């Protein structure tokens, strides 16, 4: 357990324990969120060309294996290597993002990835629908705003994308000032941080990148009705917790509480969700996942949900509004208890998972916002703090006669109206 | 003689008629609010392949 984040030139962030490889890699803070409607998907095809077969055969001599992430806040590109080989790691990064970031966009390797991400994107909308729903429901819910961009981008604007758009687009945020070099796996801070200070040459320092317009949640939904498709797939939500907020980890609590279910695991029907009584008497869904989805800006707070019940949607989405109305009213000590536990233990295979390509992405995402990451332990000291009062008038802020969000595909005829949804986010009172 | 209750049936039809008025002004209004969602929702058609 460790934190080491100090800035020379660029800033540097690392986090060591003993494990077996070492991952390498830059963390820029732009990502989807940063692009338009019309350069949408610049930043997925930038992943995919770092991946590309030529640029990643020239890393496999060396012994080096490539990684790449496009998220909405942010956008990294690292590198794993063999402990010691943590040098010739950034030898690739540099080799890459220098010399090589005017030979990777050659004619005949742009035009063979544009063809690769065009029928990846196309693969996506075709058939992941709970992924494809949930991408809609930040489309509408953060319409006309930078949160509405989808990551791999539309395949409109991706199939009128030149290499002059790549340019332009690395040439406003590829920058220093919004960039972080990140280090996990077992390799120490001054281990590192020696061979960057090695190497001087600044490139493009001064610049900053370009500003914007804030994101905004608005009540509305997206309906892709499909009766072809053999299920429903749903998502709901309401405005939730940016990171660095107060309420970030009551919001991730209260999202724990009533969980995540699968109706053909024998163990998921047992757990301790008071909604499950409900919802499997009839086999009202397949599955369901709660999440607290927490970007620089904003946030959504809601479930997702597959069903091929599909006569009675609407008594899938009223017993889980009515147990969401509990938050503010009447939740329980042990149910708060409950949850603690298990967000403890699901953060916890989060920030320890075996992997340090997972560990780069939560580490390098953390120190592009808030300067620094907070510690597991630290954490577990703000989780246990939590008492049922703090999710209940959080609760009151977030989920009470709150605007929602919807977006759904497939057999949907039974997903009532949005009013009606929307009058479920309460209950008559006296 | 034939119209005992004139004078205070007069003075009750002013009272429900300013009821009755205001009650069907304020539903107009609640009525349009309630449909809101309806009337300016939006379709589009993208023809399968």
């Amino acid at each position: 357990a460790e934190v080491t984040q100090l800035s020379n030139g660029i800033v540097v962030a690392t986090e060591h324990n003993p494990a077996h490889t070492a991952s390498v890699g830059v963390v820029f803070g732009s990502g989807a969120a940063n692009e338009n409607p019309y350069n949408n998907g610049v930043s997925n095809l930038w992943k995919n060309i770092f991946l590309s077969k030529e640029n990643s055969a020239v890393a496999a001599k060396e012994g080096l294996a490539l990684s790449s992430n496009i998220s909405r806040d942010f956008q990294s590109y690292i590198v794993s290597s063999l402990p010691g080989s943590t040098d010739k790691s950034l030898d690739f990064l540099n080799q890459s993002f220098i010399q090589q970031k005017a030979n990777l966009l050659s004619s005949s390797n742009f035009e063979a990835t544009k063809k690769s991400v065009l029928k990846q994107v196309q693969d996506f909308e075709d058939n992941d629908h709970p992924n494809r729903v949930l991408e809609h429901l930040h489309s509408t819910a953060f319409q006309n705003t930078p949160l509405s961009l989808p990551t791999r981008g539309t395949l409109e604007s991706l199939e009128n994308l030149v290499v002059a758009d790549l340019e332009s687009f690395a040439n406003n945020h590829f920058l220093n000032s919004n960039a972080v070099v990140v280090g996990t796996g077992n390799i120490k801070h001054e281990d590192l941080v020696n061979s960057i200070e090695s190497k001087n040459l600044s490139l493009q320092t001064g610049t900053k990148p370009v500003l914007k317009k804030k994101a905004a949640f608005l009540g509305s939904e997206v309906r892709l009705r499909d009766d072809t498709l053999p299920k429903a797939w749903i998502s709901l939500a309401v405005e939730g917790e940016p990171v660095n907020s107060p309420n970030y980890f009551v919001a991730k609590l209260a999202a724990q509480i009533f969980g995540s279910y699968n109706a053909f695991e024998p163990a998921s029907r047992l757990q301790g969700i008071k909604l499950l009584d409900n919802i499997q008497e009839y086999q009202l869904c397949d599955n369901f996942n709660h999440f607290s989805l927490s970007y620089k800006d904003s946030g959504l707070w809601g479930f997702s949900t597959a069903t091929r019940n599909v006569t009675m949607i609407d008594d899938l989405i009223h017993f889980t509004l009515k147990q969401w109305n509990r938050l503010t009213i009447s939740v329980t000590d042990t149910e708060v208890e409950r949850a603690k536990s298990l967000l403890k233990l699901q953060l916890g295979q989060l920030y320890e998972s075996g992997n340090p390509v997972n560990d780069a992405n939560l580490l390098g995402a953390e120190v592009l916002i808030k300067g620094s990451k907070l510690s597991l332990g630290e954490a577990f000291k703000k989780i246990d703090a939590i008492t049922v009062k703090d999710v209940k008038a959080w609760a009151g802020k977030r989920l009470w006669d709150q605007d929602i969000a919807i977006a759904g595909t497939g057999q949907i005829e039974g997903l009532l109206d949005y009013m009606r949804i929307r009058s479920d986010m309460s209950m008559m009172r006296w | 003689c034939a119209e005992p209750e004139h004078d205070e049936r007069k003075r009750l039809g002013l009272k429900t008629v300013i009821i009755l008025s205001s009650l069907y002004l304020l539903s107009i209004w609640v009525k349009k609010f309630k449909w809101a969602g309806i009337k300016t929702r939006k379709f589009v058609f993208n023809p399968p392949k």
